[PDB]
RNA sequence: AUUGCGAUAACGAACGACCUUAACCACUAAUAGUGGUGCUAGCAUUUGCUGGUUCCACUUCUUAGAGGGACUAGGAAGGAGGGGUCCCUUAGACGUUCUGGGCCGCACGCGCGCUACACUGACGGAGCCAGCGAGUCUAACCUUGGCCGAGAGGUCUUGGUAAUCUUGUGAAACUCCGUCGUGCUGGGGAUAGAGCAUUGUAAUUAUUGCUCUUCAACGAGGAAUUCCUAGUAAGCGCAAGUCAUCAGCUUGCGUUGAUUACGUCCCUGCCCUGUAC
């Protein structure tokens, strides 16, 4: 199998309503129990901080720790 | 240590450092063996007790973060939290159970 | 003219040099406000002289200092030491010799080095 | 279960590289029953060890 | 009053390069986009339009701050290690020809000068341009 | 496999059966250092390293993963299995472990 | 330690086993540094803040040279280093010099090393800090600044026989912001093709440098085995040596800076204290 790089509707659907339910956040967290790739955990934890569905505590570009808030 | 910190105050919810000090004194080894061939059970000081911990710890968590996707931060982090728990899923504890077990055959 | 003394302050081949003298609080490190003194994540290794004994303390003198030699950390290192005793030596002439050992007695309860070179060198052949 | 022991006097290095000292410790518990121990690491007079069986005595 | 030394490095270069190319009378050489910059490096700049931007605005920096500069002097500034494949890393230095463009440039539209002893020193038109894009960097806080 | 069985039958233990020693069933053993009896106390322990070593090699660079393996009832062997000390061979040279 | 009390057929005598560093202070001097003064730029306008370029005062920092500062007494420190050099043989004789080749050839064995197997990372942009050296008139060494070139490199001038100029040797690791997403992959860069330069009388079997293309083994290494107790190990880079050109080498220097003992005679090795053998 191999992660997926480009997003399909069913995975847009899927993220919105999973993410409000995890205590901690980060590209990892996305890559393991969702299955997109790095290179898109990236832009969804930007665009999902923006709509202001989770709280950041702290931004590092080698790090990054957002809550459920 | 910055960043692991801050997980720790996320993923449940104490004052991190004291979950820190948790690990360390459950980790450390009460019982060792020495070759004599054979080998013989013997007592250990407390300060070896904190140097063992502390070597476990981070042996464990540099191993989980090789050919990894999570980054040390997050292996450290999970490895202290396992540890101040009970839990046998942590590299730490299996290390200790075997030396204690060991030294029981032997004494 | 104005009350004033200079001192210095030593880590490895770093040399910090630092004025005092009377005025409106303020402190700078080759020009700059010590607040963007880097690397980030040792910068509160130069508050300690400030926030151990208090802001109050400073609002009627300027710092301003000059680092030269050594490297990234040493010369970190280096400007705290010459801050701190830039600030007993002003008390010392200016004001008791009261007020300087309660200086004293919160320096070297915290960190020896504050006041005190460490004295290590390298190794010979 | 465990026992606390504090160490009172520490008689000397042992094992055939001197990995080990020997050592005298009371019970914390109750004061006397004293017992003789050998010990892995560095160690000083008032440190507490764990005795984890309490009825064995160190060989001479 | 307001200093280019009140403010952090890497948040007036990049306030500055974006005001200088919206102006758009700075001067780009045209080769741009084939060139990496050094010898010792490997691929172009990653930032293919804005690089040359943000280059011209640090030197400017540099030179405030400094009594003079020639162009052999950056290319050490901004040189780096190259691999030298199995041998040991050294140190190299980059290229010339984009910083001599670099200061022709910043000198057409006046921020810049010809001195005395040589090379280049700031201009009383580079210190009140600077010092105004300081104040407003702060004042955006 | 086969071969780590027969000499556990035997009565041996070779101390490291693996392609430092091995020369290319067209195989042939070229040395046997250290080896030890099956009455050793560790004899076990040494066992499975032979076997482990054996499985490794096939796993990394040949991919690959009355016998053993695919086409053969039972995977690898074991060593409390198909061990019936045929021929105490360990008592005309006292290796190890009387 | 033949380094000492005592004892007493003994008493009194002879070689081997002082000199420089670290570290505090009076004195020098300036080619090093600080402050003030005159002029002057920008910002702001209590009269400040950050700079540029003519004199004056000083010596604390630096300097380097000189002088003094542990004896077993808590304290800078209870130290580091200096066996070898009469016989025979003689015409081109144990010669002179020129051109070309070899010392670099490789189924292999033994050994010191360099680069890696990646995310505690690779790549891009930005930040930005040392110490020990060495340099021409004998002539052409170390090279700033201006111009040309993608680069390597070229070209016109300039300072220095040097604490003065190259040189604040603006070194690398390192720090911050982005791209990549665990796939021999954007890790790794051997082997190989084409072209452009530089040293030299001469680069073919190819000194070295640059550009595009090619993209190998290697997924942390068996039995064995080396060095190491604090500004030390290890990581990172620089200067000198040899030298027309040519380092993965040797010595020195600085930058970042741990873990683990403060013991023993188990292994290896050295040293000392029954019998005519």
């Amino acid at each position: 199998a191999q992660h997926a790089v480009i997003l399909d509707q069913e995975k847009y659907d899927r993220i919105l309503k999973e993410v409000p339910t995890y205590r901690y956040v980060s590209v990892s967290v996305l890559v393991d129990r969702l299955k997109i790739g790095g290179s898109l955990a990236r832009i969804a934890l930007r665009h999902l901080e923006k709509e202001g569905i989770i709280k950041p505590i702290s931004k590092h570009s080698k790090q990054a720790i957002y809550t459920r808030a | 240590i910055k960043h692991t910190l801050d997980i720790i105050n996320v993923l449940t919810d104490q004052n991190p450092i004291q979950v820190v000090v948790d690990a360390i004194t459950n980790t450390g080894p009460r019982e060792d063996t020495t070759r004599v061939a054979r080998r013989q059970a013997v007592d250990v000081s407390p300060l070896r007790r904190v140097n063992q911990a502390i070597a476990l710890l981070t042996i464990g968590a540099r191993e989980a973060a090789f050919r990894n996707i999570k980054t040390i931060a997050e292996t450290l982090a999970e490895e202290l939290i396992n540890a101040a728990k009970g839990s046998s899923t942590s590299y730490a504890i299996k290390k200790k159970d075997e030396l204690e077990r060991v030294a029981k055959s032997n004494r | 003219a104005v009350p004033s003394v200079q001192t210095f302050g030593k880590k490895k081949s770093a040399t910090a040099v630092a004025h005092v003298k009377a005025g409106k609080g303020l402190i700078k490190v080759n020009g700059s406000p010590i607040t963007l003194v880097e690397p980030e994540i040792l910068r509160f290794k130069v508050y300690e002289p400030l926030l151990l004994v208090g802001l109050d303390k400073f609002s009627n003198i300027d710092i301003r200092v000059r680092v030269t030699g050594g490297g990234h950390v040493s010369q970190v290192y280096a400007i705290r030491q010459a801050i701190a005793k830039g600030l007993v030596a002003y008390h010392q002439k200016y004001v008791d010799e009261q007020s300087k050992n309660e200086l004293k007695k919160a320096f070297t309860s915290y960190d020896r080095t504050l006041l005190i070179a460490d004295s290590r060198r390298p190794e010979p052949k | 279960p465990v026992t606390l022991a504090k160490v009172i006097k520490v008689l000397g290095r042992t094992g055939s590289r001197g990995g080990v000292t020997q050592v005298r410790v009371e019970f914390l518990e109750d004061t006397s029953r004293t017992i003789v121990r050998n010990v892995k690491g560095p160690v000083r007079e008032n440190d507490i060890l764990v005795l984890m069986e309490s009825e064995r005595e160190a060989r001479r | 009053g307001v200093s280019v030394r009140d403010v952090a490095a890497q948040d007036f270069i990049n306030a500055y390069a974006s005001f200088l190319q919206r102006q758009g009378k700075l001067e780009v050489p045209g080769y741009v986009d084939i060139v990496k910059t050094s010898s010792g490096n490997e691929m172009p700049p990653q930032d293919a339009e804005g690089w040359f931007y943000k280059r011209a605005a640090s030197v400017a920096r540099h030179i405030y701050m400094r009594k003079q500069v020639g162009v052999g002097k950056l290319n050490k500034l901004y040189g780096g290690a190259k691999s030298r494949g199995v041998r040991p890393y050294k140190h190299i230095d980059a290229s010339g020809s984009i910083n001599r463009k670099v200061l022709q440039a910043l000198e057409k539209i006046g921020i810049v000068e010809i001195s005395p002893k040589g090379g280049r020193r700031i201009s009383e038109n580079g210190q009140r341009d600077l010092d105004r894009i300081a104040a407003q960097t702060l004042e955006e806080d | 496999m086969c071969f780590i069985v027969d000499l556990a039958n035997s009565g041996l233990i070779h101390c490291d059966f693996n392609e430092f020693n091995i020369m290319i069933c067209g195989f042939v053993v070229i040395d046997f250092p250290q080896c030890i009896s099956i009455q050793h106390q560790d004899a076990d322990y040494y066992f499975q390293r032979d076997v482990d070593c054996i499985r490794r090699f096939f796993k990394k660079k040949l991919k690959y993963e009355e016998g053993f393996g695919d086409g053969y009832k039972y995977a690898y062997p074991d060593f409390k299995r198909d061990v019936k000390r045929t021929d105490n061979l360990d008592e005309l040279v006292q290796a190890s472990g009387f």
